């Protein structure tokens, strides 16, 4: 199943509360979701964790 | 639940309608050509994006 | 020639 | 490549490309693997069309999963880079999907094609 | 003479059908732009499924093979297509070329008929415009064209050794294509040789026949005759025109006693009596086979009515210069094949059945038969 | 002496039968139709039970592949002494394999036979004494999910 | 239509052809002089394309090779001086939607010979597309599948006319669509040159590209008639 | 309340009152193997469980809202399911043959397969036979007789695997029951025309139609023939 | 960009819940039923009560 | 006249209308055993047509 799945919500799988929160109010989205503990985004920093 | 199904196809034509002007938004060469019936459309010019 | 024409399955009808 | 099924013919791919490049033109191609995804989960894509050199060719195996799931038509073109160049990028594309849209000046093309990758599933 | 075995083609209808050189499979052409490959090698009357080529949209019209590997289809879009047949390779059941035909300007285009060449390897067409197109089969190209024909190329054949590559159609000629010389073998370039107009109407169907005693080129079609010619001397030899009905099996009998001629054809029969002649009944059957054989007693009274499926016998009565038409019952006769009935008398009647049965029926006694040797 | 090779679950059958041709009786429907005359047709000569579903699942591959197992030979080889027997075999594959192996059995395996095997497995369960059809359906399920785990390649 | 040079072996009698293109995968070839229909070649789809090839023999001999290329990027190539019977054939690596095709590095109508001994075989080969892309072949290096040395794609609009230097060191590649969508490349390094043009540079719709056969002048037309010529240096 | 109630088909029933679906007595409580929603009921009193069978899922649930006269699926009967792709129907099929009937689900294809295996493991009853049916010979040995043989496979050449699979493991007087796509067999012309083809192929195989039942609105261009096995 | 991800999420709740109700609903079957009788004889004294 | 027409039409019917069921007649075995299936007639009637389309001009 999860490989039936785009990158993208791979992306933001685990913060769906913030991020469906966020689409209802019109609202910016989350950029991390469980994927922040991933050890490649920790030794990023700034806006180049998002990237 | 017949007025899910119209509720959805009232959404689809919504947001097909707001594609198509996020199109013209994006970068590209347009122009517009209207329809005897009126209809408006954009055809974009032939040009491979960078 | 409808006058002398035969047909065996009106025949067998009837 | 024996897992690329159904693969297009000559005849066929060379028709195929050629709604590719109509549809980019009006803004009715999603292009990539993923975006091609997002249109089959919201039901929109009328086909996808795929490239058989793709490797690892498994990247893009998730689309027949989900095509025939949803009763959509896909079909396998031969080469990437002709896909690319035909959608209307820079790059090698593996994937692409035209969007369902009724009013739309080529519903025709679409549609003839359609059948034919229909009967040749 | 009946269906050993019937077999549908899971499908839609046929159009074309077409052997492999090895004769172990068939192909068949459907107008749903499918090709089947049935499989034969089983035993007579034994047809099993094998495979099913690359779908399409266009009418196979024609069909022929190189080899066994193979299959040459061509099209009522205008194409000669070259699907691969042989197993053992990835490329099973692909389509490998699509080559197309010049298409009329205010016309479908069609592609009646395709053969293959062995000697030079190229595929020999003929199309709706009258043309006749040779095809270098490894690369898919045209080498030669020829506005040849004024209409429809319905038929081509070929001899054995590919010298000669006759054509006919519906302009009620044959055309010969020659490739004997040395310089054109060496240069691979077939020649309009000449032309003959043998017939009164459309060619449908030649074939052609060689060997160290026979030499035939046999035509037929609408005209309802064939045509036989020399292969080797098509240009210059003598050619006959075989009779449009030559009665081996009399669809017609006489009865001298009360002056009746009795016809029957296609399930229909028609008596007529002469003094001048007049039509005293018609007998209709309602069954779908066709009346193989009619036998009528020496009195005139009894007619007997035979088909392979049943026979019937019908007496008949003449009343106010016309004839009565009743239809006898015996079970025995309608359960049986009847291949071939006489009359003993005004009585009993002598049928063979269809199996070779011989036996005796007074309205059975069978007969002993001496066995043949195989 | 006409020999059936009847393949089980539970192991391998050989029926020994009265008619050495009863594979050419077009009759076989209604001789066949009930447990009395296929007791009274056809009476066991050997037969090789499963030890356990390691063994089972490598038998069940062998008859898969058209290849005669150790056990099947073994069991086989038992019958040897009967000099101009027949053997009827359901597949033509295994009937060619177990042609190969040179034993004295002419190997039959033809259309009419079906009505044969159609009535030995119409009442196997009547045929074995001693097991039960839910047994016998039990290490079905038993053998079909072992068998499927194989060439599922899990 | 274009005009080549066909030695007729059998004589060692050398004349020219007149090439036209025809309506569905028709090569039709006339002679220059006497207008006679010689012979015809044929290939599948649309024809968009062609260009010729001479490849020399021996001394005094050369046989002529016509390269046909359908919109789907097949390639057939046809031997004229055998009745037009195809010889080779192959897909241009990831084409799509070809418009033209150019031969380089040896006689062709850009740089013709004057006698016999000048003819030489062309050692590049470059294949346009509508979507810009350039691939270029090293014809010196057989296959059903050809690698491309180089996927040139700077343009963006259709490509219109492909043209090698005399010497075939320069391959100038421009487009009709938009302005100033001309650029030279650099061979056999496949480079773009980076100072000409420039922003500066006078090309306006360019539609018509020539190159001297010596003294190394570029000649541009643009849709405003204006003929705008320059001088390379070096040669 | 809902008041559930019985149905012609033994081990088939319907859960009337506010919402009327057709349900399965459930052979496995708790659980729901394609997602469907699951209603229970007391009677005297004990609950029991019963899944609802949707039309638009399996053609046989189909079948029954078009009134089929006659099913040999029922309580206590052996069924043979061809081209079984997973658990949607045939878990089904194993409700209402209960626990004496077994259910011989076939397949070919690796991924629907273990999704297959998956299910049978609830299913005692259910014993999968994931194999091709083109060549029953080699399955032979796991399938008994079975009363009655439902086909879902989509294929052009169907009626020779109906036809072989018959000939093996069908009793005399025995079942078939087969769902045909008219598109997959002929596109070119209308469904009904592909429906009399199949009927005449069936007939030269030895079975008897009895009942034709076109499945709209539930599926376009389909039906459900069904006949009884005469080898005589 | 934020109303064309606002306006979908409503649709594809919007189909989520059509699709939940369809399966609570029952349809009424409207299709040919064939019956096959051997006898011509059978075919005319046939009832479907009987 | 025409009804005797008719009444041979409804002797030669293999299906009624019993109101939402057709009951439909079957065949013999040896009705197709014996002899070939029909062609179709729109099948043959387009081979027919083209070669005796108007543009021959057979005349
Ligand atoms: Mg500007």
């Amino acid at each position: 199943s999860l490989a039936k799945s785009p990158a993208s919500t791979i992306q933001i799988l685990g913060a769906e509360k913030a991020l469906f929160r966020a689409l209802k109010t019109k609202h910016d989205t989350p950029k991390y979701g469980l994927l922040y503990h991933a050890s490649l985004v920790g030794q990023a920093t700034g806006k180049n964790k998002g990237k | 639940v017949k007025q899910h199904l119209q509720r959805e196809t009232q959404l689809k034509q919504v947001q097909q309608r707001m594609d198509a002007q996020r199109e013209l938004l994006k970068k590209g060469s347009k122009k517009k050509i209207v329809d005897s019936s009126g209809k408006i459309s954009f055809k974009w010019k032939k040009q491979r994006k960078r | 020639e409808d006058d002398v024409e035969y047909n065996e399955e009106l025949d067998d009808a009837g | 490549n024996p897992k690329a099924f159904p693969l297009a013919d000559a005849a066929l791919t060379q028709q195929i490309l050629d709604v590719v490049q109509q549809a980019a033109n009006l803004r009715q191609l999603k292009k990539g693997a993923n975006e091609a995804t997002k249109t089959l989960n919201r039901g929109i894509s009328e086909f996808i069309i795929m490239a058989a050199d793709c490797e690892p060719i498994e990247i893009l195996l998730h689309l027949p999963l989900l095509c025939e799931d949803k009763n959509v038509p896909y079909v396998f073109v031969p080469s990437r880079v002709a896909l690319g160049r035909a959608c209307g990028v820079s790059r090698p594309v593996i994937a692409a999907s035209i969007t369902t849209n009724d009013a739309s000046a080529i519903k025709t093309q679409i549609y003839a094609v359609k059948d034919k990758i229909e009967t040749l599933l | 003479g009946l269906p050993l075995r019937n077999y549908d083609c899971n499908s839609g209808v046929i159009w074309s059908i077409s052997i492999n050189d090895s004769q172990d499979k068939l192909s068949v052409g459907c107008d749903n732009g499918t090709v089947v490959l049935i499989d034969i090698s089983g035993g007579p009357g034994v047809l099993e499924h094998d495979t099913i080529l690359m779908r399409q949209e266009a009418r196979v019209l024609t069909l022929a093979w190189k080899k066994d590997d193979f299959v040459i289809g061509g099209c009522s879009d205008g194409r000669i297509r070259i699907w691969s047949a042989q197993k053992n390779d990835e490329n099973m059941g692909r389509l490998l070329h699509t080559m197309k035909v010049d298409k009329a300007k205010k016309e479908s285009t069609l592609v009646w008929s395709v053969i293959y060449l062995p000697r030079t390897d190229q595929i020999a067409s003929g199309d709706s415009t009258g043309s006749i197109k040779f095809w270098d089969f490894q690369f898919a190209t045209l080498n030669q064209s020829f506005k040849a024909h004024d209409a429809d190329v319905l038929c081509l054949t070929t001899d054995t050794d590919n010298n000669y590559v006759f054509s006919a159609g519906v302009d009620r000629k044959i055309f010969q294509f020659s490739q004997n010389t040395n310089k054109s073998q060496k240069n691979n370039r077939w020649v309009n040789s000449s032309n003959r107009l043998l017939h009164g109407n459309d060619i449908r169907a030649i074939c052609a026949y060689q060997s160290k005693g026979a030499d035939f080129l046999v035509s037929g079609g609408v005209e309802k005759t064939l045509v036989i010619n020399s292969l080797t001397s098509f240009s210059n030899g003598n050619y006959r025109k075989m009779p449009t009905v030559e009665p081996y099996s009399k669809n017609v009998l006489v009865n001298k006693e009360q002056r009746l001629v009795v016809s029957w054809s296609e399930s229909t029969v028609k008596i007529w009596t002469m003094g001048n002649y007049k039509l005293v009944c018609k007998l209709t059957l309602k069954d779908d086979q066709n009346i193989s054989t009619c036998s009528l007693s020496p009195d005139g009274q009894v007619l007997v009515v035979g088909r392979p499926s049943t026979t019937k016998v019908f007496h008949l009565q003449p009343v106010g210069n016309k004839l009565k038409v009743t239809k006898l019952d015996n079970d025995l006769l309608l359960r049986t094949s009847t291949k071939l009935v006489k009359f003993i008398d005004n009585s009993k009647i002598v049928i063979c059945s269809c199996e070779d049965d011989v036996f005796i029926v007074d309205l059975p006694q069978e007969v002993e038969l001496l066995e043949v040797t195989s | 002496m006409a020999y059936v090779l009847t393949e089980t679950s539970a192991g391998y059958a050989l029926l020994k039968a009265s008619d050495k041709k009863i594979y050419k009786s077009s009759s076989l429907i209604q001789d066949l139709d009930s447990s009395d005359k296929v007791l009274k047709e056809f009476k066991i000569a050997a037969f090789s039970k499963f030890n356990s579903a390691a063994n089972a699942l490598e038998e069940a591959n062998s008859i898969i592949e058209g290849k005669v197992s150790s056990q099947l030979e073994k069991l086989l080889e038992e019958i040897k002494k009967d000099k101009k027997s027949t053997l009827i075999v359901s597949e033509t594959k295994l009937a060619n394999a177990i042609n190969k192996l040179g034993l004295n059995f002419n190997v039959v395996s033809d259309a009419v036979t079906l009505d044969i095997y159609r009535a030995i497995k119409e009442y196997l369960p009547e045929l074995l004494p001693g097991m039960s059809d839910n047994d016998l359906s039990k290490m079905s399920l038993g053998l079909a999910h072992s068998i499927g785990r194989h060439k599922l390649k899990f | 239509f274009k005009v080549a040079h066909l030695q007729n072996s059998q004589t060692n009698s050398v004349h020219g052809i007149v090439l036209l293109q025809g309506n569905n995968g028709w090569i039709n070839i006339l002679h220059s002089t006497s207008g006679l229909w010689l012979m015809g070649c044929k290939i599948e789809g649309v024809i968009t394309d062609f260009c010729i090839d001479y490849q020399p023999i021996s001394r005094g001999k050369f046989r002529t090779i016509l390269i046909a290329v359908n919109a789907y990027g097949e390639v057939w190539e046809f031997d004229l001086n055998k009745n037009g019977h195809v010889i080779r054939r192959w897909k241009d690596q990831g084409g799509v939607g070809i418009t033209k095709i150019q031969v380089g590095g040896g006689t062709t109508t850009t740089c013709p010979a004057l006698q016999i001994s000048k003819i030489k075989q062309n050692r590049w080969l470059a294949v346009g597309s509508e979507s810009g892309f350039v691939n270029l072949y090293d014809r010196n290096n057989t296959s059903s599948t050809p690698t491309p040395v180089a996927a040139l794609d700077q343009l963006t609009t259709t490509i219109s006319n492909l043209q090698f230097s005399p010497d075939g060191q320069i391959l100038c590649m421009a487009s009709r669509a938009v302005k100033d969508a001309l650029r030279l490349v650099h061979l056999p390094s496949c480079s773009v040159f980076s100072n000409w043009p420039t922003s500066g540079t006078p090309l306006g719709k360019v539609t018509s590209v020539a190159f001297s056969p010596s003294g190394g002048l570029l000649a541009v037309g643009n849709e405003q008639g204006k003929v705008r010529l320059w001088k390379l240096n070096h040669y | 309340k809902v008041v559930i109630e019985p149905h012609r088909h033994a081990g088939v029933y319907i859960a009337r009152g506010k919402e009327d679906l057709l349900v399965t007595k459930n052979m496995a409580p708790g659980e729901s193997v394609y997602g469907e929603k699951r209603i229970s009921v007391e009677e005297p009193p004990t609950k029991v469980e019963y899944r609802v069978w949707n039309p638009f899922r399996s053609k046989l649930a189909a079948g029954i809202m078009g009134g089929l006269d006659e099913l040999f699926i029922a309580p206590g009967k052996k069924v043979l399911y061809l081209g079984a792709a997973s658990g949607t129907s045939v878990s089904h099929v194993s409700d209402v043959v209960g626990p004496e009937g077994v259910v011989y689900a076939v397949e070919f294809s690796h991924r629907p397969g273990r999704e297959l295996i998956s299910m049978a493991k609830k299913r005692p009853n259910i014993i999968p036979i994931i194999e091709d049916a083109r060549h029953p010979q080699k399955y032979r040995m796991l399938i008994g007789m079975v009363d009655c043989v439902f086909a879902d496979v989509a294929q052009p050449d169907q009626a020779r695997i109906i036809a072989l699979n018959s000939h093996m493991f069908l009793k005399d007087q025995g079942g078939v029951v087969i769902s045909i796509k008219a598109n997959c067999i002929d596109s070119t012309v209308d469904a009904e025309t592909v429906f009399a083809r199949e009927v005449q192929k069936l007939r030269e195989e030895r079975i008897k139609p009895l009942e034709q039942l076109t499945l709209e609105p539930y599926e376009r261009d389909h039906c459900i023939v069904v006949g009884r096995y005469m080898r005589s | 960009t934020q109303d064309s991800n606002y306006v979908r999420t409503l649709r594809q709740i919007e189909l989520k819940k059509l699709e939940k109700g369809a399966k609570q609903l029952m349809f009424k079957s409207s299709g040919n039923h064939t019956i096959f009788v051997d006898s011509r004889e059978k075919m005319n004294e046939f009832t479907p009560e009987k | 006249k025409t009804k005797k027409r008719k009444t041979l039409k409804n002797l030669r019917k293999d299906s009624v209308k019993r109101g939402k069921f057709r009951v439909q007649l079957l065949s013999t075995t040896q009705d197709s055993k014996t002899l070939p299936p029909k062609k179709e007639s729109s099948i043959i009637r387009s081979k027919d047509r083209w070669l005796n389309r108007k543009a021959l001009n057979k005349g």
